[PDB]
RNA sequence: GGAUUUUUGGAGCAGGGAGAUGGAAUAGGAGCUUGCUCCGUCCACUCCACGCAUCGACCUGGUAUUGCAGUACCUCCAGGAACGGUGC
């Protein structure tokens, strides 16, 4: 029902957000908020036509991600069940 | 919650608003809202060549105000 | 005009930008000691006038001193004490070891000869047109009397400090 | 008391009066500059004011570093790494320093992005036509000894040596 | 739950990226709901602006991270 | 501030800071002081000025 | 009131690709097709979904067109535009 | 005061031409009768007419129900 | 219900500063009233923009909508915002 | 708790035209290397419509102000226009 529930429970997980920008970010989500503040720790980003730099964190919002991508290794089916 | 703005100040002045895309209107207020949206009575539009042209009373809505200007002295 | 830690100094090149001179008198006042602000505008009242408020006073005097006449982007500026007090040093603040001084003003009261010693470090206490500055360091009472050898202070008379004898 | 991490560390930080991040190392004595990798480049300009370096090299790559200050000390010569360390240096403050011979100068050519240099109440400074081979060795630099650098002065800098 | 992922970072000097590609860097203060920083004595760089205590609006942030120790 | 019976019964801060410094200034008064307490009279004019106090004496005998 | 809206409304063009397991494609604001199951959705259309592939033309900044697979991967309700459903699974 | 809601509400009983203009789109606008209105500002025109200010032409669509998202200005015509 | 940078920009009113919008217009002067919802109304405001175009007038009101930044004094980062 | 001031976005895309103009060291295809010919990607200069007008920052020369303050920015004249954004 909610997505914000199932975003919440995907901590500790290696996954990449794309924003609106071009730019993709990929790291292990740390922290997820009811407003989809990814909080993640050692990411790695990419800009539009730019180099990718490595941080040790960084905090993205819920708004500004446009997608995000998964590893083909996680569980949805039971993590679905609320 | 649901304040509406300060516009008791600002009631029957003629003031310029800037609205989105570049749009520049003058004219006198008559009410207020508090969604932003405001009546200018007797408006005049700036074109692009520089000429005003009248349009009369007309309704602006509080999602493309940019900035009102007060040209008289309140 | 009494010591501060601000020095103003005026009769500055105008031509500049504010902040290039507000940089180059920052380069100027940080061979001196650490510079805490400085004050610095561009319009009609305060035409080509600047000054820097620091930590210390005596670094301030020093700089004061040093720079008094120097040319400043082909202007000689000249240096001189603030008249009031900084409002950012206002919001921060809120031989022997006796040294005899004679031709004291009469006028000035106990807080006036603390302010005077107070570029010398803590000292034991003070005694009331002659008076006795006993300090707590025998290298800040040496200092103080080296300072104090022909001070701006009152000008209409002259005060002398001497070492104390045994 | 050489200049260490646990230096760096307990050192004071804060903003100065052209809004810049400066970190206060006055009052150290540090013998060489050194061990300035615990900063990470989050300094925009180094306070190094009343020390006793003598040769201003040893510094690692720092992007953000736009301001040294090298006042009071006996700096008689300069790296010639200088510019591979420090790309954005722009504010070099070398007055009352150990420069005796214009030589000392030549691997200060190398930073593009300087534009003002102090190297007043220096022995270097008084001997015959400093200012214009300054001018000719370094035409990057705008601001010399708190001067404008004239047209005149390019053309008598690039008239004599050429 | 905790909601700690912001207490975490208060009174510590980070560089926020704006949408049209600007880049502030303040110490953070304080923080609400609609993601408003406080950042005093921050930088604008994209080139040095020196601006201050600037009070940016959360509409316009992407992104924000570490940048250095607390002064 | 050291634990007396004075500070009993008493268990806030400023409370405890605020009658430290009455206690403070309600003993020190109630001391003899001789550097600021005590009437010298120097040999300068040896027949005048009694308002020297005990620091001004050295520095006037130095 | 909430269950009756989602079943009869246009949110039920969604319960029919999660119930039946059919391919619908969305087409976002960023010029990209992508074509997939949907596995889970909500009331702000955060669609989660598994074996995607996303189509789209890029310029060299003639330009050409390109085309990618994800296996699985989550959009939110803002930047999807268009949703088609079409039997394309049969 | 003159509340804008009761200026929609004149404007829809006088049943007069209205033109509309859209948000960060100068070059093309709306004009139609505007029959009634809601809370969220939705605007039901009747034979309404889409006009390009730069290839200065008209083209007709009838009933139209534009949102109160994209509308930013609204003028009244006589035409 | 008020946040603390709602707050600190209320505490701010009456001083020297400056708001700059999402189009770039940077409105300064005197904040004479601060709204919750970011509304900035300011007597005798200049408008330095990011055109550049540098004016002044008797009053300005610019709404939280369209605000990108604002830059305020230093004078109220002190003290009773150290939490 | 997706319907105007914050978090389910009004965002995406392209830089005017011409000239027997010039270049792809290692990176286009076809006429199945090399030489030549043709066509859907830039920068430099020239011409029409220095793309246009505006203000801010900035450089040269002349010129005025000698003034004690907590700051969007600060004298004026003329030339050049490397930069920013606004409307067409």
């Amino acid at each position: 029902m909610k997505l914000v529930r199932f975003l919440m429970k995907l901590s500790h997980e290696t996954v990449t957000i794309e924003l609106k920008n071009g730019t993709q970010v990929h790291g292990t989500i740390t922290g997820v908020d009811v407003s989809m503040n990814t909080h993640l720790k050692a990411v790695k980003m990419t800009l539009k036509n730019r180099e990718p730099v490595q941080l040790e964190t960084l905090s993205i919002r819920g708004n500004n991600i446009r997608y995000f991508i998964l590893p083909d290794s996680l569980p949805l089916d039971t993590l679905l069940v609320d | 919650k649901a304040h509406p703005p300060e516009l008791k100040k600002f009631m029957d002045k003629k003031l310029s608003l800037k609205l989105n895309g570049g749009r520049h209107v003058q004219g006198i207020l008559r009410g207020f809202d508090p969604f932003m949206n405001l009546v200018i009575d007797e408006c005049v539009e700036m074109a692009t060549s520089g000429q005003q042209n009248n349009i009369g009373m007309v309704v602006i809505r509080g999602n493309s105000i940019i900035m009102l200007e007060a040209l008289e002295r309140v | 005009i009494r010591p501060n830690h601000t020095i103003y100094i005026n009769n500055m090149n105008d031509k500049i930008k504010k902040e290039e001179l507000k940089r180059s008198l920052y380069a100027l006042f940080s061979q001196f000691g650490h510079v805490v602000d400085i004050v610095a505008l561009k319009t009609m009242k305060m035409r080509g006038q600047a000054f820097v408020i620091f930590k210390e006073l005596g670094s301030s005097t020093n700089a004061l001193r040093q720079l008094q006449g120097f040319p400043f982007y082909g202007k000689p500026m000249r240096i001189q004490y603030a008249k009031t007090d900084s409002d950012i040093i206002s919001k921060m603040r809120g031989p022997n070891y006796i040294l005899f001084l004679n031709n004291l003003p009469e006028e000035t009261n106990e807080m006036m000869l603390s302010m005077l010693f107070n570029q010398f470090p803590g000292f034991k206490e003070v005694r009331l047109d002659i008076a006795f500055v006993e300090f707590e360091n025998d290298g800040q009472a040496g200092a103080a009397r080296d300072a104090l050898q022909g001070f701006k202070i009152t000008p209409s008379h002259a005060m002398k400090i001497t070492y104390a004898k045994k | 008391v050489k200049l260490t991490a646990e230096l760096i560390e307990q050192a004071a930080q804060y903003t100065n009066a052209v809004r810049d991040r400066e970190l206060d190392l006055r009052g150290y004595k540090i013998p060489v500059i050194e061990n300035l990798g615990a900063t990470l480049d989050q300094f925009d300009a180094i306070d190094f004011s009343d020390n006793e370096i003598r040769k201003l090299d040893g510094f690692p790559l720092l992007r953000r570093l736009k301001t040294l200050l090298v006042n009071n000390n006996r700096i008689c010569r300069i790296g010639e790494g200088l510019d591979q360390a420090l790309p954005c240096l722009t504010e070099l403050i070398l007055t009352n320093n150990s420069l005796v011979e214009l030589g000392d100068l030549d691997p200060l050519a190398s930073l593009k992005s300087l534009t003002y240099l102090s190297i007043l109440r220096n022995p270097v400074t008084n001997k015959k036509h400093y200012r214009l081979y300054v001018i000719y060795k370094v035409p990057q630099v705008r601001v010399l000894d708190f001067q404008k650098v004239k047209l005149k002065e390019r053309q008598e800098a690039e008239k004599m040596f050429k | 739950g905790k909601s700690s992922k912001m207490l975490q970072h208060i009174d510590y000097r980070m560089r926020c990226i704006l949408q049209d590609g600007r880049i502030f860097i303040g110490t953070f203060k304080a923080f609400d709901k609609h993601m408003n920083l406080i950042l005093c004595d921050c930088d604008e760089f994209r080139e040095k602006r020196v601006l201050g205590l600037v009070l940016l609006r959360g509409e316009n942030l992407v992104s924000m991270t570490v940048e250095g120790p607390p002064p | 501030i050291p634990n007396t019976a004075h500070f009993a019964n008493v268990t806030q801060i400023e409370d405890a800071v605020s009658l430290w410094a009455k206690l403070k200034l309600q003993k020190a008064s109630e001391r003899w002081q001789p550097d600021t307490e005590e009437e010298y009279e120097d040999s300068s004019g040896n027949v005048v000025n009694k308002k020297t106090y005990e620091d001004l004496k050295r520095q006037g005998l130095l | 009131r909430e269950e009756e809206e989602f079943n009869t409304g246009p949110l039920s063009v969604l319960t029919q690709s999660v119930k039946n397991n059919t391919q619908v494609l969305i087409n976002c604001r960023n010029n990209k097709k992508l074509l997939g199951r949907v596995k889970a959705f909500d009331r702000h259309c955060n669609m989660v979904l598994e074996n995607v592939k996303e189509m789209w033309t890029e310029v060299p900044k003639k330009p050409v067109n390109k085309d990618r697979y994800i296996s699985k991967m989550f959009l939110r309700g803002d930047s999807v535009i268009v949703v088609l459903r079409n039997p394309l699974i049969a | 005061m003159v509340q804008p809601i009761n200026l929609i509400f004149r404007y829809l009983q006088n049943r007069s031409r209205i033109q509309v203009w859209l948000y960060e789109q100068v070059n093309m606008r709306i004009e139609g009768c505007i029959i009634g209105f809601d809370e969220y500002m939705n605007l039901v025109l009747d034979d309404a007419e889409e006009i390009h200010s730069k290839t200065k032409s008209r083209k007709q669509l009838g009933r139209i129900m534009l949102k109160g998202d994209n509308i930013t200005l609204l003028q009244s015509v006589s035409n | 219900s008020i946040g603390v940078p709602i707050k600190v920009l209320h505490e701010a009113e009456g001083h020297i500063v400056t708001c700059e919008t999402n189009t770039g217009e940077v409105y300064r002067g005197k904040l004479i009233e601060a709204e919750d919802n970011m509304n900035c109304q300011m007597s005798n405001i200049t408008v330095t923009y990011r055109d550049g175009r540098v004016a002044q007038l008797e009053q300005v009101y610019i709404r939280g909508s369209k605000i990108r930044f604002l830059i305020l004094p230093d004078m109220l980062k002190n003290a009773p915002m150290l939490k």
